[PDB]
């Protein structure tokens, strides 16, 4: 099996939410310092290129 | 103070001048009220804590 659209599909907010689970009960520096990848991601900004 | 083996490698007048300088010191933060916490600030600042 392969899947379809894989990037395309991954969503950051289910990554922000995933990395919330993982890092329950740990202290919260922790969680917001690998939370921060998942919010970046989620206001991403992808440049044109050359035209 | 104290030295191991009582061995205080410099003299008198030196040991005396380190003295008056935290006598000092110390006398300037009472002046301000700022030697309480200072004074209880030792039992946790070998602990370095993340933000
Ligand atoms: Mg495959
Ligand atoms: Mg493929």
């Amino acid at each position: 099996g392969d899947n379809t659209k894989w990037n395309e599909n991954q969503n950051p907010r289910m990554f922000l939410a995933m990395i919330t689970y993982i890092t329950r009960n740990q202290p919260e520096w922790f969680r917001n310092v690998l939370s921060i990848a998942p919010i970046m991601f989620s206001n991403k900004m992808a440049r044109l290129g050359k035209g | 103070e104290m030295a191991t083996k009582a061995d205080y490698t410099l003299d008198e007048e030196s040991r005396a001048r380190i003295k008056t300088r935290l006598f000092t010191i110390r006398q300037e933060m009472a002046s301000r009220g700022l030697w309480d916490s200072f004074r209880q600030s030792e039992r946790g600042e070998e602990t370095i804590e993340e933000r």
